[PDB]
This record gives C-alpha cells, structure tokens and sequence, in this order.
C-alpha cells in the first residue's frame, strides 16, 4: 500500500465531538491524483507545510 | 564487573552517549523526518524546556525522547497486555540516570544482534509502528458518528514511542528478561515487522479499525 | 453461462428522422428484441447542441439480421428544463 | 460499435441500489446493492457501502464490455421521500472513477400530480 504523501496547503478551523480534529486542504505529491487539491480531517496538532500520508485519496471530508 | 574504560567512559567527538552518530541514519518517511530530530548532540538531557514551546518537541533528539517515554511506570489507568503495572516505590518515574542507562544498555544489544546502527534500528521500528489513520466521533445535526481522520505526523510519532515503552514494560514485567532486554527485542520486531511486538500490533489494530470505520 | 448466448443487434432510428445509428442491443432471440423502447436526444439524432434538453423515444418494430428498426413513439422535454421554465410571479 | 447502457440509481435513507442495464433497459447486467456489500443494517445507505457497491457493479459492466453509462438517479418518491439519500453521488463519483464513461445525468424521481395518501397519520411520525 505504502499511502500517498500529500502536503496541507491551508486549515479550515476545528471539528469533532470534543474538538480533537482540524480540518485542513492538502494536496497530492503523487500518485493517480496528482496536483489536486482535497479537504480531510485530521488528528493531533497540524501545521502548515506538514506531510500526510493517507492511505487513499477518494472521500474528500464535507465542509464544516 | 563493568571493564574501568567503560566507567570511565571519555568521549572527543560530538555523537549520540558518545558512541554513536547519526550522520549515516536515513529516514524514508516523508511524513516522519521533519519531526525525527537527528542533529550532533552528545547529551540527550534538555532538562525539559520544550514544553513551553507549541511544537517544541520538535528541536528534542528522538533518543531523548524514548527516555522520557521510557521514565515511566507501565500503567496506571489503563490496561497492557491486560494487566495494571502500577509500580509505586519501585519506578522509574524522574529516575533519568536509571532510564539512561537502561537505554544505553538496550543500545548496545541491538547493536550486538543486529549489526546495524542501533540509531538506524530505532528509526525502522518507529517506521514500521507509527499508524497512519484513526477513528473519531464527530457530533453532526444532534447525535454523533464514528468516522475515519488521518494522524498527524506529531500523533504519529508520539504513540509510535508510547506503544514502544508499554511494549517494553509488558515484556519486562514480572520475567526474569531485564528491562534492557525487553526494549532491545520489543525495537528489534518492531523494525522487522514481527507481530509480536506490541507496537506493530497495536498499528494494526489501529488501521483495521480505521479502515471498518471509514 | 447464459451471457454467451447473447448477440448485439443495431438499433436504427426511423426513417424520417435520418435512420442512423443509435445503439447496441443484447438479446438471445431475436424476437425479445422486438418491442424494447429506447430513449436518445434530439441532439445526438440530428446533431443540433442546443436541442438536447429534448427526448425521443423509439419503439423497435422489425429485426432483420442484427438490425432492428424502430419507430416514433413518444418526446418530452426535460424536467429540469421545465422546472427551469416554471417560475413564481 | 459503442458499448453504452444505463446505470439506474435507486438511492434512499436505508439502502442503496446500483443497477446496469443496456441502453434498452430491457436487459440487465450487474445489479449491486449495499446489503451485499456491508454487514450492518446501519452500513447499508452510508457512502461507503453505496461507492464500494457502485465498483464491483462497474468491474462487472466493464467485464462485460460496457464502456459507457447514463446516469439516471431516482429517490423513493411516490407519497415517500423525494429527496435522494446519501449514497448518490458518490457512487455516481465510483461510476465515473471506476472507469467507465459517464453520459448524461437526470433525476427520474416519481413525482405525484397529487396522487395517494403518505402514511404516518395526519399527525406525522412523533418520536
């Protein structure tokens, strides 16, 4: 498997039952979509330039 | 017991217990390398002073900060291996000399048995254990709902050292194996990927759930 | 396997609408194929771009050997096009 | 000699349904739905279930040698719902990622000119 890396670009703010996840915009280095521009949530702190590797690149997290 | 050139240990160069550099670790993990520090550092003793800081453990050497996770007690509320290992009077809690030592020894067997870089073992058994996707709860409309997030690098880090102490305390707990040993083989499976080790396990179990979830 | 079984016959549009191609059929017999409606748009029939909130249905009426001709049945214009047109005051 | 037929989409807030016919319609190809896919009664109208359903129905047409599809969602309508549920779009999204060709896209949702009675009394559903 060994996920794609991708790049967050921006933060949207906090999300969750207790406010525990951000929501950033990241973008894919490689892979079948790359250049393209997704939103996903995230756990633990999050900052930008940071590197995500996620294990697929197709659920893109709704707004909040 | 100790030889006197060991006690008496004086090191010249700027190395991890002056014995080791990290010039030759390589990390492969694009998500973990800004967050490994592996800077010339002979004393991984920062007296804290990066707590302050958001983000400050960062700038920490990673062999410090297995030092820290491994100055601990094993379990106080929670439960590894199923067991509570509530050590009181005999833990290694601010005990920094004893939690150096005994990672200076496990240091030195997995350089034994492997032949590699203990430095470099460590940081393939971090590899090998960060998680890469967990479960929340979200509340959305007026009820809540488990979804799958992905871990930030940080997370990741933190629980893949986390996992490796409770791996090692649970190993060394109540057997005749030292603690020394039980980091020593707990590092050594974790970088090779055996589902013993209770750090890769604990990956696993993670991503299975995420992925039921999501 | 039954899906070995069947062959794909040409559906062809009426005579006054130009009788071109409009798409493949699978069928076993050739008579389960002669009364299936098929639905296309004016713009892919004729090929005018503006047209293609416009639907056509045709009624296949003859098999000849993998072509089955049809007939003119039924338009209609499209919902979204009408709820477009609709609007208060 | 273009292979398109049609992908029916019957989308609600319990299930959902991924059936590919030819152009016709009168002659089915795949048909998936969540059930068959999940194994929780919860799972079975979740996004998830309705693009992992969506897949195996689109490797299956394209196995057969569909290439194209037209769209064509639908709610429950009638005196129920006539709103699509959540797993719509994103199997049309699977549809079109999965490798087949995507032509066009209408909502055939069954509207009544005033037609029967809803259940649920004229007080409604009180929970």
């Amino acid at each position: 498997d060994e996920g794609y890396p991708a790049e967050v670009i921006e933060i949207i703010g906090r999300t969750g039952t207790t406010g525990d996840v951000t929501q950033v915009k990241v973008r894919i280095l490689e892979g079948r979509d790359k250049g393209r521009v997704i939103r996903r949530n995230v756990r633990g702190p999050v900052r930008i330039g940071d590197i995500l590797i996620l294990r697929e690149t197709e659920r893109e997290a709704r707004e909040i | 017991a100790k030889p006197l050139n060991e006690r008496f240990f004086i090191p010249h160069e700027i190395k991890v217990m002056g014995r080791w550099s990290t010039e030759d670790v390589e990390v492969r993990d694009p998500s973990l390398k800004p967050y490994i520090n592996l800077e010339p550092r002979l004393l991984p003793h920062t007296h804290g002073r990066h707590a302050k800081k958001h983000f400050g453990k960062a700038n920490v050497h990673i062999v410090e900060r297995l030092i820290n996770k491994i100055m601990r007690s094993g379990g106080s509320h929670y439960k590894v291996a199923g067991h509570f290992m509530r050590r009181e009077h005999r833990s290694l809690n601010s005990k920094k000399v004893k939690a150096y030592e005994v990672v200076k020894e496990a240091f030195k067997i997995i350089e034994q048995r492997t032949g590699k870089n203990p430095i470099q073992v460590l940081v393939w058994a971090i590899e090998n254990a960060a998680p890469r996707e967990d479960t929340t709860s979200v509340m959305f409309g007026g009820i809540r709902y488990h979804v799958a997030v992905d871990i930030s690098p940080m997370r990741r880090l933190d629980v893949a050292l986390r996992n490796i102490a409770l791996g090692a305390s649970a190993k060394c707990y109540r057997n005749k194996m030292s603690f020394a040993e039980a980091l020593a083989e707990e590092i050594i499976l974790a970088a090779n990927k055996d589902p013993k080790s209770y750090a890769y396990s604990k990956k696993l179990e993670i991503e299975r759930i995420a992925e039921s979830s999501r | 396997d039954k899906w070995k079984l069947k062959q794909w016959y040409i559906i062809y549009a009426p005579d006054f609408f130009g009788g071109v191609e409009v798409g493949l059929t699978p069928a076993d017999d050739p008579e389960k194929v002669l009364n299936r409606v098929v639905e296309v748009t004016l713009k892919d029939v004729t090929g005018d771009f503006t047209k293609s909130h416009v639907k056509l249905y045709f009624q296949v009426y003859d098999v000849k050997g993998q072509n089955a001709y049809t007939k003119f049945k039924g338009m209609k214009l499209a919902r979204s096009y009408i709820r477009s047109l609709v609007r208060r005051k | 000699k273009e292979k398109w037929g049609i992908a029916h989409i019957y989308s609600s807030f319990n299930n959902t349904i991924i059936h590919i016919t030819d152009i016709t319609g009168a002659e089915t190809i795949s048909r998936w739905s969540g059930g068959m896919v999940v194994k929780a009664d919860r799972d079975e109208p979740s996004p998830y279930a309705a693009m992992l359903a969506a897949r195996r129905a689109a490797e299956e047409a394209l196995e057969k040698g569909i290439v194209g599809v037209h769209i064509r969602v639908r709610a429950p309508g009638g005196s129920k719902s006539k709103t699509p549920g959540p797993g719509a779009q994103a199997a049309i999204r699977a549809l079109a990622r999965a490798g087949l060709k995507i032509g066009r896209v209408e909502d055939v949702t069954p509207i009544p000119h005033d037609g029967t009675r809803p259940k649920g009394g004229r007080r409604g559903r009180r929970v």
